[PDB]
């Protein structure tokens, strides 16, 4: 709670380690919002406070 | 049915298996256990994907 963090390692998806391969089952944990027109108005965004 | 024999030895890597592990199924109590085998093309045994 009430703690931010920035760490960006690669993810463990489970057996057969990527060992750096950022392959299949191998992603960046961070990810971009979609925000595309073709979509409905509970996928735009919100002000939120 | 003892099912520790399927992992007290084993070496299968590139193990990517999707849904119940085969491994600790102890747990689990169900009635009938079904096992499939088939032939299929020689060239598509490693091409055969989901």
């Amino acid at each position: 709670p009430f703690e931010r963090d920035i760490s960006t390692e690669i993810y463990q998806a489970g057996s057969t380690p990527c060992n750096g391969v950022e392959g299949f089952n191998c992603y960046f944990p961070l990810q971009s919002y979609g925000f595309q027109p073709t979509n409905g108005v509970g996928y735009q965004p919100y002000r939120v406070v | 049915a003892d099912y520790s024999v399927l992992y007290n030895s084993a070496s299968f890597s590139t193990f990517k298996c999707y849904g119940v592990s085969p491994t600790k199924l102890n747990d689990l109590c169900f009635t009938n256990v079904y096992a499939d085998s088939f032939v299929i093309r020689g060239d598509e045994v490693r091409q055969i994907a989901p």
